[PDB]
């Protein structure tokens, strides 16, 4: 149906601004949202359609300690939207309490936008894990929606914070955030800072403004994942039809992504498939096996090569996945995009559930457990002191992520016939 | 243009149409459109193209359309759901099976031959050969989707596995389903082992 | 072509011959040869360039004369069930499956789906059918491809027994390696090399027979520019392959077949020998060495 | 099948680097491994093929005390490979013990590369006899592979150290190394420093940078020996088919080489054959007789002269070989190489088993036995002291090379009908 976008936090509002500029340049519209005559499309999912065809986006903007939100405010794309929804620490409990006191009027903003929609499919939020102001607040509003609406979906695109370890309560905050993510969300798409750092240092030579190019890559991914919605396809034009195959189980619902060019400034279906089989073309860093993989391709493809390719892909066994049961790769095609120069013609996007990401969770678990053994790294800030006097929510989150990692490590096994 | 709209919007838009049918009257379908099964479909056909396209062709389109709706039914009905855990893995073992089916019918049949079919109809320099080339679309979509004869060896299996999409949706015993599933699966394989050349393209797993 | 252009000329020559109340063959043959020059020249002009005669000859050599050997060795790597009698109901599809699968690992992953294995041992029943430009070629006929399939059947047998013989050479790899190995109670004179030499030299002889004739063939076609001579070149080529390769039915051909049968049977012993052991294998081994000495004596009835 | 290359030691990594630069310039590819459009070939034996046709070589790089390995590291051919396999005295026992402690993770590197291959034919190693860091370590990894895989082949290209005699334990180290070579390897290709010194002083006037030109000649030899693999031939495209004829016996498996131009900056088949009959065109320095000889020719040859030539080669008896039995020369043809200037058109390569190399072994035996009689030349280094307190492995190696030289001297005899 219709999908409502949400954005909060400094990194989330940055990537949302980049996503809307991406879809502004991508389709034939003005930076005030007037349709271009020279351009057909559906933009009714993420944009409300007006009478002069002002495709005003379904983007609710929440801010706390605004500095870059002011730069979003005075912009030549500030005529695209004005839904009148902008409403004003670096701790999880701080952002949790700040969202707690204003939950009513932001819920009025939610219900107003819900009344703006006739039907609904899902909520996306722009969020970053352990982002400071975003952390805790995002978990709180996730709790609010999960309490309010069991009839809809939530998709979440968020990055894993790694700054190569002043902030030492960051593993605690990310742990509590991911606890709410496993239990109160239905599907998670997670990425790494380090893998995008690798691809950025390979494709280019920039080190300091890396955030900006990260925003570009996030925008390309978020357009790619939505192309079968925005350009009219004929299958999985609901989100739940896309999500249904990849997630059999309500705790292992974390999805990793890839995209075939590292630098984007013929390719055949065989080439782009085997490139997409690499972890260096995947933007997330015993043998680990996928449960299921999905691929969507967009470009100038020849339809007869593709059956040749998946024949030979069976034959070489260039993937190694065996959960326990008959769940394999799903390949799909979307339109090569007009209204932009189509260079690097064929490009693919890849979506899988793989057990290896548990190791990265385990790395964070190893850090948090170490700090939990010392118990000197909450720094006795008053916010976490009010919200839990005994700090037992950290132990509850520890036992939940223990269940999660154990479910992961059992999910590797070909005896996962039971407990799936 | 009219033929393009025919073979495009069925053989998407009909997704929303069929989702309401999960939740019947003859007038409700009309107002949804103008915005065990078998539907009533009629639309305005203009005369200068009514004489170039045969009446009986639309019936064939209707048959394969009905089967496509059943494939949509199974790919949605098992795919909306929110020992004890044992129910879930009869999801996965079956949720794959319809998907592997649905990818074969839509892409490999109803999108390959249609892409070939447009490339054929663009070369019609005559009214006479234009009628032939769509008839030679009919007689090959009639054999790819076997609807003529030896249908009691194939199509009943596709029909009987659709009952599982009702059975698993109703349950919310487990063992009485796998006993059925392995039998119909092995029956399908012991029929399918004969291979006309295209049929191994689905028998990969 | 140019035949329509000079059509009035040749019709004028013939109409001129009509007027003459005097007939001789000497004037007549020059007219028929003059027309024949142009008509054969047109076919030679089209066939070498637009139907790509020389490269297609190279492909035919690769696939029938085993001029490409990478595919048909990896083919025997992935096909060994045709050492039994075929059911002729499963194997005819299965050999084509193994063939295309072996091709899928490397080399012909783009086009040329044209070759198709045919099946009537299973290495004495397997052939091949290959498609060419059939309206455009009348120099490639079913008889020509038939004799090609006969040479294909001749060559596979050599490749097969030599591959089996080198693979059974695991004595050097394992059995004599780090082991002292009692003399002529474990080792058997290691006649593997003796059997290998008589096939390796014969292979080199076939090597010379093929490489000389194909090199002369790819030159005669360049020199001659009318179809009539091209016909003679090809009909010379085929008979030379047949006669010089000793595939032609002679006493030497029956002897060579028997040589091959002994090498195959000798492979069969050392395959099942596995670990250094006596399992009444010495009786079979004595049968083989006496048969080898008698067939070596047969080799000097051909020499004489 | 597929052949995995190994390289270790200073001289071995030098000649491997030269071999890869040789095959880089030889085939039509970039120094990052991108195929050139202007170029067909098989490079699937010694290079893994990628999607942008990056022929990344099957070269595992091991280093110890790296100085020249650093120069290999920063190179314009360092984009050709990166298999992530680089892992860190001048004694045999020192390199043996250093390889002993890290045998597990280098074996993980081995098994990873084995999993990179679908099938396998053989392992080549780049090694130098008594090279210091290479010596002992190379014997140890030879023991590891010979223990691990009896299903494959090992080919070894290594030089005989002669510096015209500070290092006096060098005959002991070379003796122990060659002991492992005779008993744990299947085929050995050995060369001399002095014969390459002769050819280099004849073709040129250099004395000090002789190593560099030695590397060039090794690269030309290693390309020549592999040409029927890399350029598609139709016989002996397995290694074992090449090796099978030359070696009847598991201790006499040492193969000597020759190559027709000394200076390479018509020739007929008769000329190049009789040139190849010289020991001055052979790069290794009673009457001695070959067991069997093999020749491969590459150039612009006329096919009818070659049978004339071997007629007359029988007639002049310009070779003198009689082991005891019917093993003679084998002549073969490979493609004259495109993609390089084909000057010095016809060139041959020669491979034989000849008994004369035993004399050179005997020279080393004469040196070692002399030092063994004095027993003052191990210098009491602690490494050889730990590894053998009684130094009885030297006596065991002495009795093994005594068996080897006696097998050689009996192999000269036309009564070698037994004990062969």
């Amino acid at each position: 149906r219709e999908i409502i976008t949400l954005q909060l936090g400094q990194c989330g509002n940055q990537i949302g601004f980049e996503f809307w500029k991406q879809l502004c340049a991508e389709h034939g519209i003005s930076p005030e949202g007037i349709v271009e005559e020279f351009a057909t499309d559906r933009k009714d999912v993420f944009f409300y359609q007006a009478d002069d065809e002002h495709y005003i986006p379904r983007a609710v903007l929440l801010d706390l300690e605004p500095r870059v939100i002011h730069s979003i405010l005075n912009s030549p794309y500030a005529k695209l939207y004005n839904p009148e929804n902008i409403y004003l620490g670096n701790n999880w409990a701080s952002g949790f309490s700040q969202g707690e006191k204003i939950h009513e009027d932001i819920f009025d903003i939610i219900d107003r936008e819900a009344d703006g929609s006739d039907s609904l499919e899902g909520f996306v939020l722009c969020h970053s894990i352990a982002g400071g102001t975003g952390s805790g607040l995002g978990s709180y509003l996730l709790e609010r929606l999960n309490d309010r609406y069991p009839k809809k979906l939530v998709q979440t695109y968020s990055v894993f914070p790694n700054q190569d370890e002043d902030v030492v309560v960051q593993p605690y905050n990310s742990l509590l955030t991911l606890k709410r993510l496993t239990q109160n969300a239905d599907c998670v798409v997670v990425l790494d800072n380090t893998a995008l750092n690798r691809i950025a240092t390979d494709r280019l030579h920039i080190q300091n403004p890396s955030f900006s190019q990260i925003n570009q890559l996030v925008s390309t991914i978020m357009s790619a994942s939505t192309t079968t919605l925005r350009y009219p396809g004929y299958m999985n034009n609901d989100l739940i039809g896309l999500i249904a195959s990849l997630i059999p189980t309500p705790r292992l619902h974390f999805l990793m992504t890839g995209y075939t060019p590292l630098t984007t400034d013929k390719t055949t279906v065989l080439d782009v498939m085997r490139r997409l089989l690499q972890p260096k073309n995947v933007m997330v860093s015993t043998n680990h096996c996928y449960i299921a993989i999905l691929n969507i391709i967009q470009g100038e493809v020849d339809p007869t090569q593709v059956h040749k390719s998946l024949q030979r892909i069976r034959e070489r066994k260039l993937a190694n996945f065996i959960p326990w049961g008959p769940a394999s790769i799903q390949v799909a095609l979307s339109r090569k995009s007009p209204y932009l120069p189509s260079a690097h013609r064929v490009s693919g996007l890849m979506m899988a559930n793989h057990t290896s990401i548990s190791s990265l969770f385990e790395r964070t678990c190893r850090q948090y457990d170490k700090l939990r053994k010392r118990e000197a790294f909450l720094e006795q800030f008053r916010k976490e002191d009010m919200f839990k006097d005994n700090f037992d929510e950290m132990d509850t989150s520890r036992e939940i992520v223990q269940q999660l990692i154990d479910e992961y490590h059992a999910a590797t096994r070909p005896d996962y016939i039971s407990w799936g | 243009e009219y033929l393009q709209a025919m073979r495009n919007f069925f053989l998407d838009t009909m997704y929303d149409f069929y989702t309401s049918i999960f939740d019947q009257n003859v007038s409700f379908l009309n107002v949804q459109l103008q915005e065990l099964d078998g539907l009533t479909l009629s639309y305005k056909v203009p005369w200068p193209v009514d004489i170039v396209i045969s009446l009986e062709c639309q019936k064939i389109y209707n048959q394969v359309f009905l089967l496509l709706l059943q494939i949509k039914w199974a790919k949605y009905s098992l795919d909306v759901l929110l020992q004890i855990h044992r129910m879930f893995l009869l999801r996965v073992k079956l949720m794959h099976f319809v998907n592997s089916l649905h990818n074969y019918i839509m892409t490999r049949i109803l999108h390959s031959t249609g892409l070939e079919f447009q490339h054929q109809v663009e070369e019609a320099k005559d009214l006479d050969q234009l009628i032939k080339i769509h008839y030679r679309y009919l007689s090959t979509i009639h054999d790819r989707c076997l609807l003529r004869e030896k249908v009691s060896f194939v199509k009943e299996a596709i029909m009987k596995v659709l009952n599982l999409a009702l059975m698993f949706a109703d349950g919310w015993s487990i063992e009485k389903m796998e006993s059925d599933f392995k039998n119909c699966h092995m029956f399908l394989v012991t029929i399918l082992n004969k291979a006309f050349p295209h049929l191994e393209s689905l028998a990969l797993s | 072509s140019i035949l329509k252009n000079q059509e009035d000329t040749f019709a004028a020559e013939l109409h001129r011959l009509k007027q003459q109340p005097l007939f001789s063959l000497v004037d007549f043959e020059q007219v028929v040869d003059r027309i024949r020059s142009t008509v054969a020249e047109h076919l030679w002009k089209l066939m070498v360039e637009e139907s790509d005669l020389l490269g297609q000859l190279k492909i035919i050599k690769d696939f029938y004369l085993l001029g490409r050997g990478e595919l048909f060795q990896a083919f025997i790597d992935t096909a060994q069930h045709m050492l039994k009698t075929p059911p002729t109901a499963v194997t005819e599809h299965d050999v084509n499956v193994a063939f295309q699968q072996s091709a899928h690992k490397v080399l012909l992953d783009d086009d040329n789906l044209l070759p198709l294995l045919h099946l009537t041992s299973g290495w004495a029943a397997l052939g091949l059918s290959y498609k060419v430009q059939w309206p455009l070629h009348i120099l490639f006929t079913p008889a020509v491809l038939e004799k090609y399939n006969v040479v294909f059947k001749y060559l596979l047998s050599v490749r097969r027994v030599q591959a089996e013989l080198q693979h059974c050479w695991a004595l050097q790899m394992q059995r004599k390696h780090l082991k002292s190995n009692q003399t002529d109670a474990i080792k058997w004179r290691l006649r593997n090399h003796m059997a290998f030499l008589v096939d390796n030299l014969q292979y080199y002889l076939q090597v010379d027979v093929l490489e000389s004739q194909f090199s002369q063939l790819l030159h005669q076609i360049n020199s001659t520019r009318d179809f009539e001579s091209i016909r003679l070149a090809h009909d010379h080529f085929l008979s030379n392959l047949l006669a010089q390769s000793f595939i032609l039915l002679k006493p030497v051909f029956h002897c060579l077949n028997e040589i091959l049968d002994l090498c195959h049977s000798f492979c069969s012993l050392v395959s099942q020998n596995l670990g250094p052991l006596d399992e009444r294998g010495a009786a079979q081994l004595s049968i083989l060495v006496k048969g080898f000495s008698r067939q070596s004596s047969l080799l000097f009835k051909i020499l004489s």
